[PDB]
């Protein structure tokens, strides 16, 4: 499975759960930006890492960061 | 001479080629009729290879075994109007273009809507930067002394 | 409604009254889709343009600038003269005067307030109030319209046949 | 006229104008004085 | 107020023209990088973006037209006006079969004279291979005052429809009500534009066209040849060569049809004097097709209590096996106009190709069957047209599918039931390409490596393994019996390729049976492998251009997108113009092969000189039959073979060929950086570019940006195109010119 | 509307306002796209130009100098005949001069960048013409028209050699 971090640069938009296209990502309670949220992987095992999450981060260099790694049937978008 | 050559006013190979391509020439010429266009077309040819074949005998040029003008650009000011002079006619005109380009760039990058004038150019303005780009060797030495030439350290540079 | 040239069509509804020469003559409507000053302006360069050429097609056929250059019929002095460079002298001067019009043109239909034709062109005066101005731009158009006509017929008939001034 | 003069201003336009005129000066040198393999001086 | 039209819907101003963009809500707030620019020309047309109204998207899409067919009139006038001023149609005219059309001179600059060619007819300029000297003269036009009136005319006709389209967008613009007519509008097309243009162009053959080439073929002078008004005017100087119209129209009244078999003649074959076809039978076919389609056009009902309805037709033709049938297809053909480009340029392409075909195959144009550069380019032209236009109507239905395509609109009927089974379409098309490919490819391979063995009687060739084409022949049999038997009327077969006598114009061979062997089936089922890879291609982008078991929500991608990840293993390439791009490789490779099939068997078993005694010399000399088998083959003794003409061509009036031919290899090669590279490279080296900008204070403010990688594929693919059909151009213009 | 009174039929062109030729004439409105006091500066030096040269071109046609390369009535051929290393002295003399009495800024962009400089104003008056106020703006009036006529003939000159090729006369 693919390897999803978040890092503190998290402003909170939420844009990257409302994208992810297999519902890896979702928001949590957090005190470091003005949203007071911050997004969380959870469910990386689903993640398929099509990168949509990090297509529509605002923030510099992205906050939300896929590491394509190890393949499984969800991973590689198998239906069969 | 030079790398063996030998000067085309006296390479035989060199007329050898002016005489086969007269030839052809009106060979081509026989098959048409009295002083009609395509005659005097032809016969235009054959006046402008002639000329063409005697200017390069009578310009220092040197030709090879093959009978062709090679150029000699080591350097040496005898052969200087093969390479040199157009190299410096060439850098005149392109540091020109440069200096002009450079300016415009310089120029509109300080107004409100730098963007918009890139693609929309200020014509006045061009008009006004193009025509100033004859002194852009003395303009560049005068802005690298003045330190207005060259970026510091505000470039951007990559992580690593 | 009812325009006073053609009684059974309809006025073209952009030429009331107030232009010289206006008998509501425009059954196809071309004021409908073009402006009025720029048709004023092009017909009164035509009416000025025929009335030289008709003037100067009649007289060249008559009189003769010394010189064999000049000694060919109207109809064929057009490809004597543009081989003669005559007609480029023409061309470029009346290009000058174009492109001046091009301007006059430009800022009359932005506004400024020159009429259509007028260059201000008056060394004698021959108008002097608004009547007289208004009786002579009449007498313009219709010369102008009548030797427009008048060429046309001159150069149709003279290409038909051959003839000298009598184009019959 | 205001805005045909600034749509002439596009780029495409005046890189069309430039580049035909560049063209034109270089054919017309070339027919006038043809086959210059050196430099006239 | 009219009810069809809105009056003065947009001014007309100049203000527009000096904000790039302003018809894109994105685009409108100017650049700030260069992918500003190139998105500015790729959004120019989608005028579905640009407005939310089809009302608007149909005014627009009118006025296109308008301004498109202004450019074709231009083209056309141009055409003439070159016709009459810069070429040798008069001497052409006294001298068909020796002077070589020209109708391009080039001006003496830089040396580039040489490309003035010896054409014949104390004339020099560019062999003109667009066959519009062949056309004219069958036009009846004997002068070049005729072209320059055509010309003429042209120009009028484009600055008519450049004023239409103007009109149309700006003073009065149809409503929607109005495009939607589409009864109205096939009845007009049908009736009015066809019919009535095949009516009219039959007048002008029987009353110009008959009478002036019937003088020409028997030998009159065009000096000497009557006026065409002349032949109105005065019903003796076409009673001569016809004598039926001394009877007037009596017989056209009084049913009496048999009397106009004079000129209306059904006599199939060629023309022996020209190798063109009989005239009078094409005046018969216009007026038969004139006919034929005034009365197809009073078929829809438009605005009387008679016609049919389109949607009534459509809605009763269901079926056990398809469900709703063709219910909602009406409202999916009036309200997508994307669904009328895909069906319009498909069997447009298609068109093209049949009128590709049916041209060499039935010579219509006097002294056109013997000029064979304008035959081969004529073929070639046509069935590259039509293969792009048949790309073009794909990429236009998969646009379709994800844009104007309503689920609930299509409940249960043809369109949802196509995809609801796309996987079974796909995997047997698959199939039927992966069989089709081993068998045609691997024949060739296997008659190749057999041939490398020594072993040539275990070729697939018709001295071994044979494979005939029986179906084939048989058709061509059946053809050749036609007159007398099935045509009972016809004097002579359609075409003499179906079989019959050699004939030849001037020595040189018009027409002649073209005999049909194994070297004929193998390169058949390479066409037939081609086109269906092609068309797999293309079906699975329209099919998939929604939804696929990787991509559930394809259609809220677009038409148009790149990926949609590196995830899945790699999502690359799977939009639908991912497959127009795709398959618009495919055709170019099956088009191809399609016209080098041509090439070589005109050039090897029809094209060639025919001996007083009768005897056939080819011009290659009958190869195709045993060399056009292998691979190795088609290598050397077409491509290396009739490569000669191309590469020698240096310092004669066909070197523009070979600069052109080493251009297009060129720009083909420089295709294959876009194709084979991608856009983080380019990105990261226009880094360090805009660091040494920056250094020097020269980097400009519209931050330069590598192209996306969709403009990467299309600038790869556009290149590739270019590159690949500019040397076949120079291949075969060069080849057919020489000889 | 106030209308040109040179070009009556035109608007008044704009820019023009406080110099010493203004008759209105700028139909072409090139002093709206170009600096003003550029335009003046150019069709002075313009206009000095081509009144030495139209002097020029008379002298040289009447007295000449001694020596067999200044022996031309015609100036079209004295230019040809002189060769180029009389004509190259000249233009790097002009040059010499161009950078002098413009004091370095020699362009458009960089002349009257910081303005206080009077278009054609290069200070030259020896012989002391031009003390008095009252004449002055009459003098520049005169130096500009026979500026504008020198081009004019000039340009006349020129190609009068080019068409007869034997002397103006
Ligand atoms: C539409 C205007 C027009 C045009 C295009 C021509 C063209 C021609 N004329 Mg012509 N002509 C004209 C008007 C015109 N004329 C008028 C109005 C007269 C009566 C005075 C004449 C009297 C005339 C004679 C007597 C002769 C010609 C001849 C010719 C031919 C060669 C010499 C030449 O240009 O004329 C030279 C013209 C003149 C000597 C008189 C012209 C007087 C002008 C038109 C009136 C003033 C108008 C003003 C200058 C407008 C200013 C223009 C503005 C842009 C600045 C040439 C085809 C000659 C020829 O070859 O005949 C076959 C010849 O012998 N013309
Ligand atoms: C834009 C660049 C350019 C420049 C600087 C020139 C410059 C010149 N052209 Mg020219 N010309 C150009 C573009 C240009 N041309 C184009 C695009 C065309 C149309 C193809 C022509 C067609 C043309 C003709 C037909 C003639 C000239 C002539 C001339 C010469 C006298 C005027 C001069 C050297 C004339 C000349 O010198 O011939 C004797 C001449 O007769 N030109
Ligand atoms: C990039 C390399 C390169 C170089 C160095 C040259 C150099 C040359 N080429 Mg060439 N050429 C090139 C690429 C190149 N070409 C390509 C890619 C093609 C294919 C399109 C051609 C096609 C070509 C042809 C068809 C011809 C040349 C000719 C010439 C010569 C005459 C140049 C000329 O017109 O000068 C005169 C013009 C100028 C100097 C312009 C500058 C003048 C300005 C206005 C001066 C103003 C400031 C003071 C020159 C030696 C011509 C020749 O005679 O060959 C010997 C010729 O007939 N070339
Ligand atoms: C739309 C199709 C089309 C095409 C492809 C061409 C192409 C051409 N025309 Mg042409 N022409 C066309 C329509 C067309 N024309 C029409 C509709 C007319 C009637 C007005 C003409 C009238 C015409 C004339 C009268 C001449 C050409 C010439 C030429 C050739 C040189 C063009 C040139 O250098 O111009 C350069 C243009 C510019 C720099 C303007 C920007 C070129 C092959 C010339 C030629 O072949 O010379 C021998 C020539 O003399 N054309
Ligand atoms: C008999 C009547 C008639 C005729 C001849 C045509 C002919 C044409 N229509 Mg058309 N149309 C008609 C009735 C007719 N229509 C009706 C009743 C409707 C309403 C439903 C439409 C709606 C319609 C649309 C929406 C479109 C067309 C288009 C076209 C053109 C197709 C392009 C082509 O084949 O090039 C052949 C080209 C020629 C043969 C050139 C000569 C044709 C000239 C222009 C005659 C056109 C006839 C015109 C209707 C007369 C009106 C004159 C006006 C003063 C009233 C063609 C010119 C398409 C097009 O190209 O748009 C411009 C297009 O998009 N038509
Ligand atoms: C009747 C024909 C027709 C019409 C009306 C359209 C109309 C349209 N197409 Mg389309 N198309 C067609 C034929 C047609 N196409 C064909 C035949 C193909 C197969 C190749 C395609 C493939 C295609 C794709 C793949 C796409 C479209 C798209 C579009 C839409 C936007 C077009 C646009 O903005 O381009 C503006 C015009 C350009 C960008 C011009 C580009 C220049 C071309 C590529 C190069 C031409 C080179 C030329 C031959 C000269 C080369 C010579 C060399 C020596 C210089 C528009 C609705 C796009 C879309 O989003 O649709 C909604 C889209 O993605 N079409
Ligand atoms: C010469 C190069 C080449 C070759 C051989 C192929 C071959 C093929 N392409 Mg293509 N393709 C090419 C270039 C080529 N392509 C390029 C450049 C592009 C870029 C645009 C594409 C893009 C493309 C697409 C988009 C598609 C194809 C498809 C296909 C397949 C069609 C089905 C078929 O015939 O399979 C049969 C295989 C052959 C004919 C190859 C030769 C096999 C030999 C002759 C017989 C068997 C030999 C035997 C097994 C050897 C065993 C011994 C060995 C173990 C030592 C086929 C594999 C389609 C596909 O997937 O298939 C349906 C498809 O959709 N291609
Ligand atoms: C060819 C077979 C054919 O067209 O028969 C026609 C067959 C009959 O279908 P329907 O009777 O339902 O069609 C009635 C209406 O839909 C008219 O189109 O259509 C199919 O079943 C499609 C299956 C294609 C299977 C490909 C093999
Ligand atoms: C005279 C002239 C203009 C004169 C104006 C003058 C003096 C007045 C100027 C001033 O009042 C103003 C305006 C304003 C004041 O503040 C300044 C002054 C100075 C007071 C232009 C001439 C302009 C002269 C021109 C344009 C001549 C063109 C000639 C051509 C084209 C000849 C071509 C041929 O000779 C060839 C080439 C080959 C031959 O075989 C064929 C032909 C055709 C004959
Ligand atoms: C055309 C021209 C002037 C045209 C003026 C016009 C139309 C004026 C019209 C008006 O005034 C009137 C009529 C009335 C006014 O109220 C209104 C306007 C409208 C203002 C000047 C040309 C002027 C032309 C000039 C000055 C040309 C000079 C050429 C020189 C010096 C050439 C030198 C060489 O040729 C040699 C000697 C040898 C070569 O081998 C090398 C070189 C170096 C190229
Ligand atoms: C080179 C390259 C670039 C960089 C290419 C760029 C930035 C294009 C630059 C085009 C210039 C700026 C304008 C065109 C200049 C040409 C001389 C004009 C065309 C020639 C005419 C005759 C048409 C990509 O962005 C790219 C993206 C995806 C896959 C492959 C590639 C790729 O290979
Ligand atoms: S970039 Fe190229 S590879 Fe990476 S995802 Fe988009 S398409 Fe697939």
């Amino acid at each position: 499975s693919h390897t999803v971090k978040i890092y503190d640069t998290c402003i909170g938009c939420t844009q990257c759960v409302r994208a992810c296209p297999t519902d890896v990502l979702e928001m949590v309670p957090w005190d470091g930006c003005k949203a007071g949220q911050i997004a969380s992987a959870p469910r990386t095992e689903d993640c398929v890492g099509c990168k949509r999450c990090e297509t529509a981060c605002p923030t510099d260099f992205l906050s939300v960061r896929v590491y394509l790694g190890g393949e499984t049937t969800r991973s590689l978008g198998l239906a069969y | 001479d030079i790398g063996g050559l030998n000067p085309c006013k006296d390479s035989e190979v060199f007329q050898k080629r002016l005489a086969k391509t007269v030839k052809k020439l009106e060979n081509r010429l026989k098959k048409y009729e009295e002083g009609t266009p395509p005659q005097i077309a032809i016969q235009q040819q054959i006046t402008q290879t002639k000329q063409r074949f005697t200017r390069y005998a009578d310009s220092n040029l040197l030709c090879g075994n093959d009978g062709l003008p090679h150029l000699i650009t080591d350097g040496r000011w005898s052969h200087g109007s093969e390479f040199l002079l157009p190299s410096i006619l060439f850098l005149y005109i392109s540091g020109w273009i440069g200096w002009v380009g450079r300016k415009y760039i310089r120029t509109v990058g300080q107004t409100s809507n730098p963007t918009e004038k890139e693609i929309i150019i200020d014509v006045p303005l061009a008009i006004s930067i193009m025509t100033s780009g004859f002194l852009w060797p003395f303009a560049a030495w005068q802005e690298f002394l003045s330190g207005d030439l060259i970026a510091s350290d505000e470039t951007i540079t990559t992580s690593p | 409604e009812k325009s006073k040239a053609v009684p059974f069509l309809p006025r073209p509804a952009a030429l009331d009254g107030s232009v010289v020469g206006d008998v509501g003559f425009d059954p196809v409507g071309f004021t409908s889709w073009l402006p009025l000053s720029y048709l004023q302006e092009a017909e009164i360069k035509h009416c000025r343009i025929a009335m030289l050429a008709t003037l100067g097609w009649i007289v060249a056929d008559f009189v003769h600038l010394p010189g064999a250059v000049h000694e060919v019929s109207s109809l064929a002095a057009h490809d004597v003269a543009v081989k003669s460079g005559a007609l480029a002298q023409i061309l470029i001067w009346t290009s000058i005067a174009e492109a001046i019009s091009v301007i006059a043109i430009s800022q009359m239909l932005e506004g400024s307030g020159r009429q259509p034709g007028d260059f201000k062109f008056d060394p004698l005066n021959f108008a002097k109030d608004e009547k007289s101005l208004k009786k002579m731009q009449l007498s313009e158009l219709k010369n102008g319209r009548l030797a427009m006509l008048a060429f046309s017929g001159i150069v149709t008939q003279a290409a038909l046949t051959g003839h000298a001034f009598p184009y019959m | 006229m205001k805005d045909f003069l600034k749509y002439l201003s596009t780029a495409p336009v005046l890189l069309t104008a430039w580049l035909t005129f560049t063209a034109g000066f270089v054919i017309e040198i070339n027919r006038f004085y043809p086959d210059a393999l050196t430099f006239p001086f | 107020k009219s009810t069809i039209v809105d009056f003065n819907p947009v001014e007309t101003s100049f203000e527009k023209w000096a904000k790039p963009g302003q018809f894109s809500r994105t685009l409108a707030k100017g650049p700030k990088t260069t992918t500003w620019i190139w998105n500015l020309h790729a959004d120019a047309h989608d005028f579905d973006i640009q407005t939310n109204s089809l009302q608007e998207v149909s005014r627009k899409i009118f006025s296109a037209h308008f301004g498109q067919l202004a450019v074709i009139f231009l083209w056309l006038s141009g055409m003439h006006f070159h016709g009459a001023y810069f070429s040798n149609y008069s001497a052409w005219l006294t001298n068909p079969t020796s002077t070589k059309p020209s109708a391009q001179i080039v001006w003496p600059i830089v040396g580039q004279e040489v490309l003035n060619a010896d054409v014949g007819g104390n004339f020099q300029g560019i062999q003109i291979t667009s066959g519009f000297f062949q056309l004219w003269r069958a036009e009846g036009i004997t002068s070049e005052v005729e072209l320059y009136w055509t010309a003429v005319g042209g120009l009028v006709a484009s600055f008519l429809m450049l004023f239409a389209g103007w009109f149309h967008y700006h003073k009065a613009a149809p409503k929607l009500e109005w495009f939607q007519n589409v009864e109205s509008m096939l009845n007009h097309h049908l009736a009015g534009l066809l019919g009535l243009g095949s009516l009219s162009w039959a007048g002008h053959q029987i009353h110009i066209a008959l009478p002036i080439n019937k003088l020409l073929d028997l030998g009159v002078s065009p000096e000497e040849i009557p006026l065409p008004y002349e032949f109105i005017l005065n019903r003796d100087l076409i009673a001569q060569l016809y004598p039926s119209f001394n009877k007037g129209l009596t017989p056209f009244f009084t049913l009496n049809w048999g009397e106009y078999s004079d000129f209306l003649t059904f006599k199939g074959g060629l023309n022996p004097v020209t190798g063109g076809l009989w005239l009078t039978d094409t005046a018969h076919h216009h007026l038969a097709i004139a006919v034929l389609f005034i009365v197809a056009g009073h078929m829809y009902k438009t605005n009387w209590f008679l016609g049919h309805s389109i949607k009534t037709i459509l809605e009763a033709h269901k079926g056990p096996f398809t469900g709703e049938g063709h219910k909602g297809l009406y409202e999916v053909l009036t309200t997508s106009w994307h669904a009328q480009l895909a069906i319009n340029l498909a069997l447009f392409g298609s068109l093209s190709i049949i009128v590709a075909h049916h041209m060499y195959a039935m010579p219509p144009y006097p002294y056109i069957a013997i000029d064979y550069p304008t035959q081969l380019s004529l073929f070639t032209h046509h069935v590259w047209i039509g293969g792009f236009c048949i790309v073009g109507g794909a990429a236009h239905g998969a646009i379709f599918f994800v844009r104007d395509y309503n689920a609930a609109n299509n409940y249960n009927n043809l369109i949802d039931r196509v995809i609801r089974h796309r996987d079974a379409i796909i995997s047997h098309l698959n199939w039927v390409c992966i069989f089709l490919g081993c068998h045609s490819f691997g024949l060739y391979v296997h008659n190749d490596t057999m041939r490398a063995l020594g072993r040539s009687q275990d070729l697939f060739s018709d001295n071994a393994i044979a494979l005939k084409p029986i179906f084939a022949q048989f058709i061509q049999n059946l053809h050749t019996l036609a007159p007398g038997s099935t045509a009972p009327n016809a004097l002579t077969t359609v075409s003499y390729a179906f079989g019959g006598d050699v004939i030849s114009v001037g020595s040189k061979i018009a027409m002649m049976p073209i005999s049909l062997g194994t070297a004929d089936f193998l390169v058949h089922h390479i066409h037939a492998f081609t086109i269906h890879v092609t068309v797999l291609i293309l079906l699975k982008g329209v099919l998939y251009s929604r939804n696929s078991r990787l991509i559930p929500d394809k259609a809220n991608l677009g038409f148009r997108f790149p990926c949609d990840g590196p995830g899945r293993g790699g999502t690359c390439q799977v939009s639908a113009w991912d497959h127009v791009f795709l398959g618009l490789f495919w055709m170019y490779n099956s088009i191809s092969i399609v016209i080098f099939h041509f090439s070589w068997k005109m050039q090897s078993d029809v094209w060639g000189t025919v001996s007083p005694t009768g005897a056939v010399s080819h011009i290659t000399g009958g190869n195709f039959a045993q060399s056009s088998i292998t691979i190795n083959g088609w290598l050397r003794d077409f491509l290396w073979s009739q490569a000669a003409q191309v590469v020698q061509s240096y310092g004669s009036s066909l070197s523009a060929y070979g600069l052109i031919f080493l251009g297009a290899h060129f720009i083909w090669a420089f295709s294959l950086m876009f194709l084979f590279s991608g856009r983080g490279y380019w990105q990261e080296l226009i880094e360090s570019i805009v660091w040494a900008h920056n250094k020097l204070k020269v980097a400009p403010s519209i931050q330069p940006r590598a192209l996306s990688i969709t403009q990467g594929r299309a600038v790869g693919v556009a290149h590739y195109l270019l590159g690949g059909i500019g040397t076949t151009w120079a291949f075969f213009l060069a080849r057919i010119i020489s000889v | 509307k106030v209308f040109s009174k040179s070009v009556p039929f035109l608007l008044k062109p704009a820019g023009l306002d406080g110099m010493v030729g203004d008759v209105g004439f700028d139909p072409l409105g090139f002093a709206t796209f170009i600096d003003i006091r550029w335009l003046r500066e150019a069709e002075l030096k313009n206009g000095r130009v081509a009144m030495l040269a139209f002097l020029g071109f008379i002298v040289q046609e009447f007295i000449r100098l001694p020596g067999d390369l200044y022996s031309e009535p015609n100036g079209v051929k004295a230019f040809f005949q002189v060769g180029p290393q009389p004509l190259l002295q000249i233009f790097l003399f002009c040059g010499f001069l161009e950078f002098n009495m413009h004091k370095g800024k020699l362009t458009q962009v960089d002349m009257f960048e910081d303005g206080k400089r009077e278009p054609g104003n290069f200070g030259f008056d020896p012989l002391g013409f031009g003390k008095d106020p009252a004449k002055r703006e009459r003098y520049a009036l005169a130096e500009l028209k026979n500026g504008r006529l020198a081009m004019i003939a000039i340009g006349g000159l020129v190609h009068h050699a080019l068409v007869t090729g034997h002397a103006t006369f």
